[PDB]
RNA sequence: CUUGAGUCUCGUAGAGGGGGGUAGAAUUCCAGGUGUAGCGGUGAAAUGCGUAGAGAUCUGGAGGAAUACCGGUGGCGAAGGCGGCCCCCUGGACGAAGACUGACGCUCAGGUGCGAAAGCGUGGGGAGCAAACAGGAUUAGAUACCCUGGUAGUCCACGCCGUAAACGAUGUCGACUUGGAGGUUGUGCCCUUGAGGCGUGGCUUCCGGAGCUAACGCGUUAAGUCGACCGCCUGGGGAGUACGGCCGCAAGGUUAAAACUCAAAUGAAUUGACGGGGGC
């Protein structure tokens, strides 16, 4: 509901599914999510995930599409993991955590 | 006093908290770094930037025994954990390996109920 | 008597009785219609994972068509005794007398 | 459940010949022996209701055969019931 | 993709550590037949076989032990 | 009479059941060691908790609880259901092949059982969890949600209890009728032969023809065609209630009215509006 509040709980759930439940990992790394940006009513979630892949869009691109290609499947995963009627639309963003 | 030269540290890459410790080669952990202990609190203790800066607190204990190598462990998938590893590489201490050792059980422990909106 | 394949280890350090206890165990086999169809020892082999803070346990194997009871006291023995460090007993569809992956290396 | 050897021993006497395997007698005798083996299991395992479920599936079976036999020749039935020491 | 059938073993002796190691990760988790393409029964036989070998200490539960 | 039915022999898979073992993580605790200034909590704090040295790390132990990967439409089951390894006991399924029996059948009121979780009973047991209750964070209904605790309960054994949206919201059995793609597990043949080619069984899945259906759909695992038996309903509300019985120790369940009241209740689809939504 209150987006800025639910964001903390969702980030923990997103990390658990991301690390132990992968069989097409172009990242092949511990990719860590810096932050999420859920819309009002949680209709759209913006997942900003940094890539342990040498921080180069070459390796990063492999995973971000891989992040996007398996979304419906992972949707189910997070969708059946917090009893949410809103299954958040999934978006993925390499973060310039390092500047 | 006594040189070790083969660095081995323990971190606790929890979400809401971020804490590294210095360890002797044969267990016997000696000294530690708490990012929450720096006075960072709430979101500030959890910030990936706080974890990256906590390097100096870990480094001073390492400097006292003058340890060089890096055999450190990560337990817990903290946000921006890779950036903290980048900060340890930015420090320039010789790196031998990092261990992604988030403990996985067999479901033996009963989990507590998740919080709700 | 019915088929079995059996493997256990004794503590490597107590290998003084390891050659004799086998047949001393087969005393049951040899003395109670035990048709040992095969037996293998492999000797001390490094444990993939340490058991009771021990390494290089003394590996040994047995293949018998044995009656219901003999195996019981046989394993309770192991359950009783302590030189042995871990035990195992599994039924087999039929008798196995072919080089085992451990020995077949030799 | 059974040993084929025990089934062969029952088939030799209860059956007219070894091949005679459908004869109601040769059927009820096997079911009665199976019930006795199951009863020994139930003596210490009352919880194993699932196995009791089959137990029913057969006591009723012969029960049908008995009648089918009884309505066919009490003669054999009469001896069978006492041959198998049942319904005393 | 019928590779155990090429080996010809309808029943897989569990003592075969070399085959077990290929079907075991560095962590020690069993790779699924999704990628190894093994038939289910062998998949079934291997999972039970790995645990018994693991109990005998032939296979590690996880290197961290 | 032998195809229905059923037995024998040959197998064959299976988290089927019951029992007894046993392993490894994890978590808690406890032990130590080294090692501290915190710790964990929130949106933030509070709350918690630390120099008794906590927090962290190894080393050790104790306890209880559950069995990651594998593992899934994948099986097992009447169903509820069944998920670490071993052994003991034991049910059923299925294939093949042949023989034996010879209608030995189906359904089932009444019947007797079976039975998710919580709950009751006794005594157990006590990790972790968590109603109740408890400390901090409050007024649109804060009575709070959140965090911090936390008993019962949660486990065992024996008992009761007998209901769940126990749901395929699809009774049981049998027969008949277009397809295709799967899965699974049998097994025959014919290739050396994996693979491959012919098969042929079982079970399962997704489309889908005809057909049927208000529509939705269903669709050889029919809601198509049929048969046999059973079970049930007759507008909605009152109401699965008062009360009576029965059962239960209770809790309670089961059985089941009527009074009064109303013009609809209501299903499927369809077309739009809006929005506390978002794409272009
Ligand atoms: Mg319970
Ligand atoms: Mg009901
Ligand atoms: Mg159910």
């Amino acid at each position: 509901g209150r987006p800025q509040r639910v964001a903390q709980e969702m980030q923990k759930e997103i990390a658990l599914i991301l690390q132990r439940e992968i069989k097409d990992p172009r990242l092949g790394m511990m990719t860590t999510v810096s932050g999420v940006e859920m819309s009002r009513d949680l209709a759209y979630a913006k997942v900003y995930v940094t890539f342990l892949n040498d921080k180069d869009e070459d390796a990063v691109k492999a995973g971000i599409k891989a992040l996007q290609e398996a979304s419906g499947f992972i949707r189910s995963l997070l969708g059946k993991a917090m009893r949410l009627r809103i299954v958040p639309e999934l978006t993925f963003f390499y973060d310039n955590s390092l500047v | 006093r006594k040189q070790v030269s083969d660095g081995v540290a323990h971190i606790h890459a929890s979400f809401n908290n971020t804490i590294v410790t210095i360890t002797d080669r044969q267990g016997n952990a000696l000294g530690w770094a708490t990012a929450g202990g720096s006075g960072f609190r709430g979101s500030r203790k959890s910030t990936p930037f706080a974890a990256q800066v906590a390097a100096e607190r870990c480094a001073d204990a390492v400097k006292e025994y003058g340890i060089k190598n890096l055999e450190v462990m990560v337990k817990g998938p903290g946000p921006g954990r890779e950036s903290t590893i980048r900060a340890l590489n930015a420090a320039g201490f010789r790196i031998t390996n990092i261990t992604d050792v988030t403990p996985i059980p067999h479901n033996g422990c009963r989990p507590p109920k998740k919080r709700r909106v | 008597m019915r088929h079995y394949e059996i493997v256990f280890m004794v503590h490597p350090d107590q290998s003084e009785q390891v050659p004799g206890m086998i047949e001393r165990y087969t005393a049951a086999i040899t003395g109670a219609e035990g048709k040992i169809h095969r037996l293998e020892d492999w000797g001390r082999r490094q444990l993939a994972y340490p058991i009771n803070k021990l390494h290089k346990a003394h590996y040994v194997l047995m293949n018998v068509e044995a009656p219901q009871e003999v195996i019981d006291e046989l394993e309770t023995t192991f359950r009783f005794n302590d030189a042995v460090i871990r035990s195992m007993v599994m039924r087999t569809k039929h008798a196995v007398t072919e080089a085992s992956p451990m020995v077949k290396a030799k | 459940s059974l040993s084929t050897e025990a089934t062969a021993k029952i088939v030799s006497e209860f059956g007219r010949d070894a091949n005679d395997t459908g004869s109601t007698e040769v059927q009820v005798a096997l079911l009665t022996a199976q019930i006795n083996h199951l009863q020994g299991h139930f003596a210490e395992h009352k919880k194993d209701h699932h196995s009791r479920r089959g137990l029913l599936r057969m006591v009723s079976q012969r029960r049908k055969l008995l009648d089918y036999l009884k309505r066919k020749d009490v003669a054999r039935y009469t001896q069978l019931i006492e041959r198998l020491g049942l319904r005393r | 993709f019928c590779r155990f059938t090429a080996e010809g073993v309808q029943e897989i002796d569990y003592k075969d550590i070399a085959t077990l190691k290929n079907y075991i990760t560095e962590s020690g988790k069993i790779v699924p037949s999704r990628i190894t393409g093994t038939r289910a029964k062998y998949q079934r036989q291997l999972a039970r076989a790995i645990k018994r070998a693991r109990y005998l200490s032939l296979l590690p539960y996880t290197d961290r032990h």
